[PDB]
């Protein structure tokens, strides 16, 4: 389970878009007995908290998911080559790191609770 | 306090019919909160109904009471001979004058 | 025509008991090496709290069946007693005293109050052993035979072994928010008038609760929360005189306390890390412990109190105050620790007036080192003495009272100060909230239809 | 996160549908710490607990879910606009209280196994 | 709840197939509260862990799922009606115990990231 | 041709050890303030309970390789261990005792067993001392010294202290019931004619055992469950004669059990809040504990004993039944405990039978009050005497056998009571019971394919 942890750090985004797997499934596992116990349920909480952010955007049970948010030139203006074949998750993740809420905030519920209702309308024709 | 007055002073009846003693509380807002004690001559009282309508734990179904407001009722569904005492509401601290049911 | 369809989210609740945590300022935990009440038990409170108005939302309040009360009681509880394990146990002081008066510089109120008691002690070897002299207040000791020896007891002794206070540990209330885990919310009644019961068309969602601070009292709440318009009475049933009513305050009453005798603390050795601290020698003159009351606020106080009993009462009812009846010291006196001395005092000139339907009061109090708190039978505490002269400073925001029975004429109502359980003095800071369960699934019909 | 909680609790049902995302971000976070470790643990189950439940009506990761359940009038037979446009929630949940395991053993068991079933046997063409 | 669990452990594996919503409502919930809590914490990783290896098969909330992997008859090279209409799950998990492993590392990363990676680029389409 | 489905929810499970909750009546809670074996660790039970038949399934149970057994010696030595903590340890008490032969009403059985014994005591105050006298058992003092002195100690106090039982804790056996985690399963054999190993093919599914009373004893099974068809032989190896054989009686023989002495309680205070109950002064005339079995109905149970034992070692061997060899109280006697008295009978009467292949009994009973449980050295307790006359009836359900080796002749088979570790007796109830662990993730081949 553990072997290929996080060994795509180092990889272009898009070289480390292939071992996802590898590592969500290294996320999930006296008075010492009540810390680690303590551990594993902020585990298991934090586990449970990026897959109901998952499941708001409808991206549930999906390791990559589209979505119909623009992106904004803003945010990042670099170009697709230089993202994903010249770039790391973690130099992404230092240069986006003031931007995520605002992406999470047009996914939370613009755009999922937008799409839902207009699935529900259709069902209705 | 809240004066109680139980009418009537004496009830003469016979075994086996229904006899429906009475209470009206008078210096009162109206609520449920009215008890019924049984006490036989020699004997301390004996709690029979808690509530406007519950019963005590042990008591027969042939003692039950109802009411409501400023008005209450127990109603001896079976006067067998171990049913004849004096019988007391009461309304918080407040006691009734008490109602005999004697034999006749 | 139409279908089920499910929704996950829904705000809709239903009542439920949980077990909730608290929220303290860390910065207070910095200035606070240790206070019994523990802010390590509990977490570091959020800035800027939330509350949101839910308007259009009537909601049904129990002030009289709320388990937050309980939970407090048994929080407030648990934290003292594991304050007070690691500190030291006075078992080794239950030895014969002999006791003499004390007359340095007595006024002729404090006659017998303190007493020089001698007796033999322990020291860190166990081998040798040592004669000390320490300061004790009458209510302390207890004559061990009836004749006059001069022989006396600690009142403990007997019936169970007292406690010592860690001299480190404060006694100060510092306010405590009790927060709702995830899947509950606390809801808070808004409504200015409330009485703790029934409907209440004002209601608001928070995260946690104010800050209430655990202040220890009988009949008076102290440094607690104040009636936004108009003085509250809250009782579980008015009518009946076996509960207490709870008064709030609208303004408060200030209460100025003072222990005025300069104390000293004395540190005796009876163990290899076991210490004794004692009352010392009292620098300078010795004068009784009082408290002052504004005469005319409390006078104006009264009489609004007296306005909204005669609400319940009716409009032309006498409405007398008169002081306790009897008790325990704790019940029968104002009773109310500051500074970390547990004082005791005397109500009588407070509830002394009745009232037709139509400057400073001091208050004698008294002191004591053997504390029994929350009325308990086999648990008391020895508070170290405080040293120097104490002032205090406390608002009067409530009364606890009892009304009188049996009242053979019905035009008064005697209405006596009460307390004892701190279940009735937490429970009038906690009137307006109750917890409950979120219940986000729910099915409803819609036109819509599965493919 | 807490921002907005329960405030569509005096809404109309149909005005408090559009704030679901709310109230379910809402719902995941010595003696004392193994007390509240129990009331963390007892938030992750009843959470699993009620998204358990959404995945067996075909509900994964959705809010609003439509199924192939016919509503019966002896559960409710208000009008749309009675419930959706003039009751709220809480009400709406007082109503329905005795019938919620009718439609949850409606939904449970026979629709989506029913269903699912299908789909295997259609996805064998 | 508990009715009808494991009551078709002795059924054949088709008859086994219309009962797993009872045994999936089943799986979920001093020095004794530490280990209660212990044994709950367990269930619930237990739980998540099941979850997280349906949801990296693309099998999210289902209880049946059909994946694009052959069946290879080294594995079992029995016929339809003697797995589904003459044994028992506890059976065929005796026989297959050997090979879970090959079969869910062949969900696990080859079917799924490929099947995924095929979708998002056929989204760009 | 064919491809992978994956089934969520099968009915596949493994066997496992898990840590097992109880559930208990929350009624007997409420009329038990306290129980040894605490209600309070465990939960209340549910009414109603299921137990789903699992037709067509055979499962493979081991009585003698089962984790439930040693959970359960965990949970009741840990529940014993943590009720006596609170209780107050008799360490004052290990004086040099001066001791006395009792008797005033005695009979030629009881001679010496009861001795007056007087000794200096600490009493609440540190700086004082008292002579107290308390009758003591001849099995709780040990000589001082071997020359006639008639000092003595009790056995404990060399080699450890001795807890006192707290007089309101209870004794009385109350079922509980082992109920498995989410995940988890026990299986029960419904085979009535089941040993404990091998295939079972009837088997069921429960949420929870059956209540279990934890009930101590040696040689003899008291109010356990009974074999529903025949008497129940089970031994890891029958061969074997260093494996205790248990025996289930299909029809269980009554015992009356009795201390006729009328005891009193006597309080002796220790300390500022430690008590020691002492045995105080007997009323009236003083006889032997003793207790009563059907002799009838205990050589018909015999009989069947005989006749399933022939089913294991020949159907002309000669089954001899003999008392205990050797060893400590506890196994050389039916120990017991019935109202809070600790009980240790001679049941040489009951094993005094050979068996060819073709009124009631009075087993002298003694009583102790220093008892060491669960074999172990060093943590002894003091059970407080029970005041009154204790009269006691019990369903003998079962034994505990161990048979004689080193046979020189080939046609007799010896059978000694035995017992000491409650394992044994405690697996004689647990028996049917297995853990399971539920695999609800599986693959199977099928003709569909994803899209
Ligand atoms: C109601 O609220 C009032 C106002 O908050 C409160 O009065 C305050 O009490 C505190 C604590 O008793 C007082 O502070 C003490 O007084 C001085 C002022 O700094 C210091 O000498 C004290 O520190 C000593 O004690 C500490 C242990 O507690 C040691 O850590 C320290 O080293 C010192 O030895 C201490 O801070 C404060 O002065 C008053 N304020 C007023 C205006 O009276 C009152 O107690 C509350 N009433 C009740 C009944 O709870
Ligand atoms: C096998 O089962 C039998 C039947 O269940 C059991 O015998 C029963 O034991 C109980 C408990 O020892 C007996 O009840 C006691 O006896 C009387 C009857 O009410 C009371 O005096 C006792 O109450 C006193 O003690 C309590 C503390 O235990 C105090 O709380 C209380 O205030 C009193 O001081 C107590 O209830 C019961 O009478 C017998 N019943 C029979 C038919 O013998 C037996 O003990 C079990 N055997 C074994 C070996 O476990
Ligand atoms: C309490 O009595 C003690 C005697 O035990 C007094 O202590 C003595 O005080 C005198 C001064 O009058 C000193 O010379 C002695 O040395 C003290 N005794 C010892 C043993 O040192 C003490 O003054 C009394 N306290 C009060 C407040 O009256
Ligand atoms: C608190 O206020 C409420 C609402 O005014 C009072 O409830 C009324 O009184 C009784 C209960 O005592 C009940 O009949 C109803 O719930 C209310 N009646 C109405 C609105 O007609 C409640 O009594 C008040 N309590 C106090 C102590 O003042
Ligand atoms: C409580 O009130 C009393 C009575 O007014 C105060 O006692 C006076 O205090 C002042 C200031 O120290 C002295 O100059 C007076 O001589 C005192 N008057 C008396 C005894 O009649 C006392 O200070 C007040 N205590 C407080 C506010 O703690
Ligand atoms: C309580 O009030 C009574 C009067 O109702 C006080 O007693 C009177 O006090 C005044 C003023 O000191 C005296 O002139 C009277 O002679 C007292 N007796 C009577 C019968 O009026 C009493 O002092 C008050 N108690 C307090 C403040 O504790
Ligand atoms: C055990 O011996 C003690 C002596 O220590 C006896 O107690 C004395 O009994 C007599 C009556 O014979 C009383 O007058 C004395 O007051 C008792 N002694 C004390 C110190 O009070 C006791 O009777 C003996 N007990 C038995 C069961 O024989
Ligand atoms: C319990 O019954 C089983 C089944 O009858 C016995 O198992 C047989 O005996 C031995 C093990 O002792 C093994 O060869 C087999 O497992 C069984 N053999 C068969 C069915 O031919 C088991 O011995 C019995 N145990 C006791 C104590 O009677
Ligand atoms: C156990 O059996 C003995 C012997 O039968 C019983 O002792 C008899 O008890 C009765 C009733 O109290 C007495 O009248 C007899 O005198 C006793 N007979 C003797 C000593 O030979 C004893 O009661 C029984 N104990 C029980 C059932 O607890
Ligand atoms: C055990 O049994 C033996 C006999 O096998 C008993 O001893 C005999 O008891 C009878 C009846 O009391 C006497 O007549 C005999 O003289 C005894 N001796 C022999 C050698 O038979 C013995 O009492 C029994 N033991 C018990 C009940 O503890
Ligand atoms: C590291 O970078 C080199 C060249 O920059 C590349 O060939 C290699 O694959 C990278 N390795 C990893 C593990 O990212
Ligand atoms: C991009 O962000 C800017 C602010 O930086 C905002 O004004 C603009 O509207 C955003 N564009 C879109 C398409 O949302
Ligand atoms: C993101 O982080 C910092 C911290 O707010 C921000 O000031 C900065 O502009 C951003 N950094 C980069 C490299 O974009
Ligand atoms: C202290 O001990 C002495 C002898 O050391 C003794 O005479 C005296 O009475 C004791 N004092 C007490 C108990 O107060
Ligand atoms: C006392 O009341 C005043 C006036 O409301 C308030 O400002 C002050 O903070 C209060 N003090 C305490 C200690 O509660
Ligand atoms: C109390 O005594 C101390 C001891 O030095 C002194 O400094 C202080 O001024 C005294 N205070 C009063 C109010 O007398
Ligand atoms: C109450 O007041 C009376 C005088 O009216 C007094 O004698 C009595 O001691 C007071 N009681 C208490 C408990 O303070
Ligand atoms: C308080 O006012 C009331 C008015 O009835 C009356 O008892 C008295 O004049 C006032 N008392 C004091 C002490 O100011
Ligand atoms: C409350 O109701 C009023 C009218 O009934 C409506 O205008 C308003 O939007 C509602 N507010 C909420 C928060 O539901
Ligand atoms: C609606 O419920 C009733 C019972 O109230 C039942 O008889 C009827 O069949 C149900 N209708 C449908 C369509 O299921
Ligand atoms: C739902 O709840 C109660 C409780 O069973 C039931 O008797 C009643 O008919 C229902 N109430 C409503 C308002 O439909
Ligand atoms: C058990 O098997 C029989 C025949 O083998 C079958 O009729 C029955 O349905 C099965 N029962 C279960 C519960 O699997
Ligand atoms: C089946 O497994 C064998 C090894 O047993 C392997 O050689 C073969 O390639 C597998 N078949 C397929 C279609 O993957
Ligand atoms: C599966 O399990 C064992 C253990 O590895 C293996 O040797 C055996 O061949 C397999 N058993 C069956 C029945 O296929
Ligand atoms: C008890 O103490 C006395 C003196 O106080 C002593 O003579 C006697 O021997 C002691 N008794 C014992 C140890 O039994
Ligand atoms: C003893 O056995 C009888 C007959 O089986 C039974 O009714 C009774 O409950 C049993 N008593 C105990 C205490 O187990
Ligand atoms: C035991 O002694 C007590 C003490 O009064 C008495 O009431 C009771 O009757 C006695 N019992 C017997 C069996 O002698
Ligand atoms: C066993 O019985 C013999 C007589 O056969 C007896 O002497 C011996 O003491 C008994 N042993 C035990 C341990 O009771
Ligand atoms: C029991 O029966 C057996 C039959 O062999 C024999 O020992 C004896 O006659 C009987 N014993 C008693 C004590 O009834």
């Amino acid at each position: 389970v553990f072997l290929g942890f996080l060994g795509a750090a180092g990889s272009t985004m898009g070289a480390a878009s292939m071992t996802l797997t590898v590592q969500a499934r290294n996320l999930l596992s006296t008075v010492w007995g009540i810390k680690q116990l303590q551990a594993r349920v902020l585990a298991v909480e934090r586990y449970l908290r990026d897959q109901q952010l998952l499941g708001i955007w409808g991206c549930s049970g999906k390791l990559i998911c589209c979505t119909n948010v623009p992106w904004n030139s803003s945010w990042s203006n670099r170009n697709l080559s230089e993202i994903w074949d010249n770039m790391t998750w973690l130099q992404w993740d230092k240069e986006i790191s003031n931007y995520t809420q605002i992406i999470y905030g047009l996914l939370e519920e613009s755009q999922n609770q937008q799409e839902k209702n207009e699935q529900d309308l259709l069902a209705l024709d | 306090v809240s004066v109680l007055t139980q009418s009537p002073g004496t009830l003469s009846l016979s075994p086996g019919e229904r006899a429906t003693l009475s209470c009206r509380a008078s210096q009162t807002v109206g609520s449920s909160y009215l008890a019924w004690y049984q006490q036989k001559p020699g004997q301390a009282p004996r709690l029979l109904i808690y509530g406007a309508s519950s019963r005590a734990t042990g008591i027969p179904d042939r003692f039950s009471g109802s009411g409501s407001g400023t008005d209450f009722t127990l109603t001896i569904s079976r006067l067998e001979p171990e049913d004849f005492a004096v019988y007391y509401c009461q309304q918080y601290e407040a006691f009734g004058q008490g109602t005999k049911v004697e034999i006749k | 025509n139409l279908w089920v369809t499910v929704y996950y989210g829904v705000p809709v609740w239903k009542d439920a008991e949980t077990t909730l945590f608290c929220a303290s300022d860390a910065k207070a935990y910095e200035t606070k090496k240790h206070n019994v009440w523990a802010t390590h038990a509990c977490v570091p409170t959020d800035p800027n709290p939330q509350e949101i108005h839910l308007e259009n939302v009537t909601e049904e309040f129990n002030m009289w069946k709320n388990n937050m009360v309980e939970q407090m009681h048994t929080d407030i509880i648990s934290l003292w007693d594991q304050s007070l394990k690691p500190c030291v146990k006075l078992t080794p002081l239950c030895v014969t005293l002999q006791c003499t008066n004390v007359t340095n510089n007595i006024t002729d109120d404090m006659r017998g109050e303190l007493k020089n008691c001698s007796f033999n002690m322990t020291t860190e070897l166990r081998d040798k052993r040592q004669k000390v002299h320490a300061l004790f207040y009458k209510l302390d000791i207890v004559p061990i035979n009836e004749n006059q020896n001069t022989s006396y007891r600690l009142i403990n002794c007997n019936t169970a072994a007292i406690t010592q206070a860690c001299p480190k540990v404060s006694f100060e209330p510092i306010p405590i928010h009790y927060c709702a885990p995830a899947g509950f919310a606390i809801l808070k009644c808004k409504d200015k008038k409330f009485n703790g019961t029934g409907p209440c068309p004002s209601v608001s969602t928070v995260q946690c609760t104010h800050g209430i601070k655990p202040v220890v009292s009988t009949q008076l709440l102290l440094n607690g929360s104040l009636a936004e318009e108009e003085v509250m009475i809250r009782s579980k049933d008015i009518r009946n005189n076996a509960k207490n009513i709870l008064v709030q305050f609208n303004t408060p009453v200030q209460i100025n306390c003072t222990r005025p005798n300069n104390n000293t603390r004395k540190s005796i050795r009876i163990g290899p890390g076991q210490w004794f601290y004692a009352t010392g020698d009292i620098i300078g003159d010795i004068r009784q412990a009082h408290c002052n009351v504004s005469k005319a606020t409390w006078n104006e106080t009264l009489g609004k109190v007296v306005k909204q009993l005669r609400k319940h009462f009716g409009n032309n009812t006498i409405i007398r105050f008169a002081n306790s009846s009897g008790g325990d010291l704790e019940v029968t006196t104002h009773s109310f620790n500051c500074g970390g001395e547990f004082f005791y005092c005397d109500t009588s000139g407070l509830f002394n007036s009745t009232w037709i339907s139509n400057d400073s009061i001091t208050l004698p109090c008294r002191i004591k080192q053997i504390i029994n708190m929350w009325q308990r039978i086999g648990q008391a505490m020895y508070a170290p003495p405080i040293q120097g002269v104490i002032r205090c400073v406390s608002n009067i925001t409530g009364l606890i009272l009892t009304r009188d029975g049996g009242s053979t004429d019905s035009t008064t109502e005697t209405f006596r100060p009460s307390g004892g359980d701190m279940r009735d003095n937490w429970r009038s800071e906690l009137y307006k909230y109750k917890v409950v369960k979120i219940e986000p699934l729910g099915v409803a019909p819609t036109r819509c239809k599965r493919r």
